[PDB]
């Protein structure tokens, strides 16, 4: 494996990888890590 | 440009299985719901992008900005199985399902391979008082009192001045830390970062 990796570079065609969200005043961080990584992977594996 | 998956949809419609909405949840269960029930599109607060944009306004997470400060944890919004008006097609048609979900072994080597092969993963770590004050560099807990768990998205790794790290994205907006991202110590299960990693494969393929 390379000594460094940043998915934002490996997959520039997937804007969501660079995208940061805001959970607000709510303990939903559990759902944020999920939908973010899922948005990335949908693009990486297809569109 | 691709599909922005709705935090709202998962947070509000998962239910018991996932935990207690705005008051805590289980990421492994979240990924599992995606496989079973799927998830619709949905952008950021007030964006009108997607089927179900986030409905909780943004705020200043322990930093100073112009936005109102965050006020702990409010009410989990309800589950509305309908898309916003002005969006097509329907909610059922708008669902995106995961093929499978799985934990990733507690090996930095195994987490690294996963990201490299399949993309960014979700993990969890323990937030100490000194984490809030992060601006840049590589985070390494020194002082502070345990505050609670935090689920994030790990999207890479590297080395900054001999110090190995994980490139991690937080969900505290852009004005927190390094443009919303942060690096945290890698290879020692520091603050339990390598111990709770979960991921899955899109049904699309
Ligand atoms: C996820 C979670 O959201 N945790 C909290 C958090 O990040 N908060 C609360 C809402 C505003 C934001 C803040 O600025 O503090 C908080 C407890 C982190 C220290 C968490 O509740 C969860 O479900 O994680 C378990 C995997």
């Amino acid at each position: 494996l390379p000594a460094s990796f940043d998915a934002r570079e490996q997959w520039p065609q997937c804007p969501t990888i660079k995208e940061i969200r805001d959970q607000g005043s709510c303990g939903s961080c559990w759902a944020f890590g999920a939908v973010e990584a899922i948005s990335d992977r949908i693009c990486i594996h297809t569109n | 440009v691709s599909v922005e998956v709705s935090a709202e949809d998962l947070l509000t419609c998962c239910g018991s299985m996932c935990g207690d909405g705005c008051n805590g949840g289980y990421p492994a269960e979240a990924w599992n719901f995606w496989t079973r029930k799927g998830l619709v599109s949905g952008g950021l607060y007030e964006s009108h992008v997607g089927c179900r944009p986030y409905s909780i306004p943004p705020c200043e997470h322990h930093v100073n900005g112009s936005r109102p400060p965050c006020t702990g944890e409010g009410d989990t919004p309800k589950c509305s199985k309908i898309c916003e008006p002005g969006y097509s097609p329907t909610y059922k048609q708008d669902k995106h399902y995961g093929y499978n979900s799985y934990s990733v072994s507690n090996s930095e080597k195994d987490i690294m391979a996963e990201i490299y092969k399949n993309g960014p993963v979700e993990g969890a770590f323990s937030v100490y008082s000194d984490f809030l004050l992060y601006k840049s560099g590589v985070y390494q807990h020194v002082t502070g009192e345990m505050m609670g768990g935090h689920a994030i998205r790990i999207l890479g790794w590297g080395v900054e001045n001999g110090t190995p790290y994980w490139l991690v994205a937080n969900s505290w907006n852009t004005d927190w830390g390094d443009n919303g991202f942060f690096k945290i110590l890698r290879g020692q299960d520091h603050c339990g970062i390598e111990s709770e990693v979960v991921a899955g494969i899109p049904r699309t393929d």
